[PDB]
DNA sequence: AAGT
RNA sequence: AGGA
DNA sequence: ACTTTTTCCGG
């Protein structure tokens, strides 16, 4: 569908980067973090964007 | 009153089990809740829902 | 224990 | 690990 | 070649 859901958009060139609510930091006690998974996981796809890009 | 009907008694070793009502029992009418879902925290003992 |  |  | 369900509720 033209409006909605083109095939171009099937590949992913600028990702959404979800709010906190959704990866809550589980942040037991003052100072000590605990951050979500899906926080770890967006540092580690940051990283690596991070790497191609200077590299290229 | 005699009873019209004879009762079978007699000794019979009976045991105590482990659950007992008042360590089941519980209610909750708003608690709280998760962090995440922000819904009504699981268990008894952490008053959930 | 079944079925793309 | 355990109840119905 | 290859995937997904299976009753309900202290640590």
């Amino acid at each position: 569908n033209e409006v909605f859901s083109r095939p171009e958009w099937m590949i992913l060139t600028c990702l959404p980067v979800p709010p906190p609510p959704v990866r809550p930091s589980i942040s037991f006690n003052e100072s000590q973090r605990g951050e979500d998974d899906l926080t770890f996981k967006l540092a580690d796809i940051l990283k690596a964007n991070i790497s191609l890009e200077t590299l290229e | 009153k005699k009873l019209m009907a004879q009762i079978f008694f007699g000794p019979t070793y009976y045991q105590r089990l482990r659950h007992m009502v008042d360590d089941k029992i519980h209610a909750r009418a708003r608690g709280p809740m998760q962090v995440l879902t922000r819904q009504p925290v699981e268990g008894r003992s952490r008053d959930g829902g």
